[PDB]
RNA sequence: AGGAGUGGAGUGUGCGGCUUAAUUUGACUCAACGCGGGGCAACUUACCGGCUCUGAAGGAUGCCUGUGAGUGCAUGGCAUGAGGCAUGCGGCGGUGGUGCAUGGCCGUUUUAAAUGGAUGGCGUGAGCUUUGUCUUAAGUUGCGUAAGAUGUGAGACCCUUUGACGGUGUUCUACGGAGCAAGGAGGGGAUGGAAGAGAACAGGUCCGUUAUGCCCUGAGAUGAGGCGGGCUGCACGCGCACUACGAUAGAUGGCGCUUCUGCCUGCUGUGAGGGAUGAAGCUGUGUAAGGGGCUUCUGAACGUGGAAUUCCUAGUAAUAGCGGC
């Protein structure tokens, strides 16, 4: 599916501030602070991997994402003026 | 096997928005009244922004 | 009323905090250097060790033994040395 | 119960957070972790060989380890604190050698001039003895295990769970895994810092009448 | 030397064979067969029959796209508002194949008692340092010898709990130890476990694992869901069990209670022993049940089991039971 332009703005806030994420990988439910179902991260957090911004640490049903160096300086150019 | 194809609308969006003299947009095709004044309902009783929801038969 | 209550699951390290607490508090507004020592907790389990259905079948239980010691003295504001104790399982109420 | 339901819970989360550790501190010289949850802040600490670097410049990398272990916990952002220190002896940690044999593997290294760069630096440290094994498709496609021993090692017994210590690792070349096990004797010591302070349970010495 | 059995009967449930749309599979002397913690209505589930989805990284080339790409609409026009289609290099998923490509862990020889450096000596050299003998659960100790000492394994150690040591007397001994007594809360490794060097096997597991090399598969997918069926089918051969063939017993009452699997007892003098198979009616769990319980009736085979064959030395074998998973 797309995931709506809506949503993705709001992920590429969280990894700036707290610069890390963790996502129970599973398909139903809703990611426990943002509020947006984990389908939704899933399919998006795919796209931040080819790139180079992220890498995962998946250990016993969840999957721990850390964020760059080529990824915090990329995402400046995008949401700091 | 095989799906269903779809009909689009280009110049329908024009409604009956009529352009006169001093402008005068005539707006027709009144919309739902559950709804803000913009989201044009659907004719006989079917509303577009709700799904199904807003159904006003009149 | 001061109440110490201590916990842990290795034994050798418990005596150490019930014993170093012996004499920085003999010298002190309480007395009666001494800590009851209850019987012991125990949770079993018992499983297969053959990881298939192949050999002889062979079992084996675990246990998880816990201590647990207590502390009777009331005194008025007299701690943080207690707090630095890699295992033993610290409690003041 | 009360006291053994959670120390069982408890113990279920040492056992998850310590493997996450020793996989994103891979190239630090990782050795051990340790949690205690009673406190204002949850206390984590760290023994590492690699304090300024696990750490990063301005502690970008550490801020990070914070929040991926308070969103677990389900706690606040600043409920939990991390600690590292660094370790006393580098050559007597079993899981520190194990990977440095493993880091030469990928280093185009034999097998051979690797073991032997990880036996000398035990000995160098006055450790017991040392065994090490390597099993998997070590020169074709066959496959054999191959033991380097270099002192005295004690299996059977209670002290055992004290004067070992233990480390694997495994090598992901382009034909398949190997294994890596290192297992290591802590000298006796007194005052209870290199190694335990038990004498052995057979040893009888005898004093002198003076 | 002894006690209780298995092999014969009827049922419980594993395996082969046959059958089926499908009856998913691994394991075959000990060391396969109530074993995969494998008691399957759905899920589990790997198999069969229809249907639905994509839960399809990102580049590259052609084509299309803000003058609307797509998506929800139980009905066809509104609403939302940026990607789509075709080829390929590639990323990704698979209870898809190879345990004879591997890691890790288990089993077996091993419930055994076996082994590694350095000194001296013996051989041109590899190499050997032997073949005895007493005692022990034990290369456990003691003697004799070109050998004298030190490690791992056994023991000590730990679960674990009153310094109990063949200590004292007694009868034999190779001075290593063994039997029988007393005293004693405990007696001969204090009991039962846990543990267990270094080698071997083409032993078992890719169906346990975001452990893993190579091959296979890719939208009418060997991926992900939803609904029905199957794994429980039945001529026959086999392995582990449960209940019986009766008076040392069955039926019915009383006594013990938050205890117990016992004790006393009017009837039955023998198929009132046994309780399979089926009928009618009442009920519990759950989305779904003639599977699970209860009441009246029906009441089989079975008369202590051929050749073979298994377990066992004391608070144990055998009998009757209660917890937990
Ligand atoms: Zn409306």
């Amino acid at each position: 599916m797309l995931v709506p332009t809506a949503n993705k703005y709001k992920i590429k806030r969280r990894l700036l501030e707290k610069k890390a994420l963790l996502l129970e990988d599973t398909v139903l439910g809703n990611h426990r602070d943002l509020e947006i179902p984990n389908l939704h991260l899933k399919i998006f957090m795919k796209t931040m991997i080819s790139y180079g911004y992220v890498q995962r640490i998946h250990v016993w049903r969840h999957s721990y994402f850390l964020l760059t160096p080529l990824g915090e300086s990329r995402l400046r150019e995008e949401l700091v003026f | 096997a095989k799906i269903q194809d779809k009909e689009g609308i280009p110049p329908d969006q024009q409604r009956l928005i009529f352009a006169g003299k001093q402008l005068e947009d005539g707006r027709t095709l009144s919309d739902y009244n559950i709804q803000k004044e913009s989201t044009l309902h659907l004719v006989l009783r079917l509303r577009g922004g709700g799904a199904k929801k807003k159904k006003k038969d009149f | 009323k001061v109440c110490i209550d201590m916990a842990s699951l290795e034994e050798k390290q418990i005596n150490k905090v019930c014993r170093e607490f012996y004499e920085y508090g003999k010298t002190f507004i309480d007395d009666l250097q001494r800590e009851t020592v209850l019987p012991k907790k125990v949770e079993s389990i018992t499983t297969l060790r053959n990881p298939s259905g192949q050999g002889t079948k062979k079992w084996s239980r675990y246990k998880m033994i816990v201590h647990l010691r207590n502390f009777y003295l009331e005194a008025t504001h007299q701690v943080q040395f207690l707090r630095n104790f890699p295992h033993v399982e610290i409690n003041l109420s | 119960d009360q006291v053994l339901e959670r120390f069982m819970k408890n113990g279920l989360m040492n056992a998850e957070l310590k493997e996450f550790f020793e996989k994103a501190l891979v190239n630090e010289g990782f050795s051990t972790m340790e949690l205690r949850m009673q406190e204002t802040p949850i206390k984590i600490i760290l023994k590492v060989a690699k304090p300024h670097e696990a750490i990063g410049e301005k502690k970008f990398r550490l801020r990070q380890f914070q929040h991926l272990a308070a969103q677990r916990l389900e706690v606040p952002d600043e409920s939990v604190e991390i600690v590292v220190e660094k370790v006393h002896e580098k050559g007597l940690c079993a899981l520190i050698q194990a990977n440095f044999i493993r880091e030469k593997i990928l280093g185009g290294v034999q097998y051979r001039r690797a073991v032997n760069m990880a036996l000398k630096t035990a000995r160098h440290a006055k450790a017991q003895g040392c065994q090490i094994i390597v099993s998997g498709k070590l020169k074709g496609q066959r496959a054999k295990s191959v033991k380097f021993q270099d002192g005295v090692l004690i299996h059977s017994g209670d002290a055992v769970k004290d004067y070992i210590n233990t480390g694997y690792a495994t090598v992901e070349t382009k034909q398949g895994v190997i294994g890596i096990q290192v297992r290591i004797m802590l000298p006796y010591d007194p005052e209870g810092v290199l190694g335990p302070n038990y004498p052995l349970p057979d040893r009888i010495t005898i004093l002198e009448p003076s």
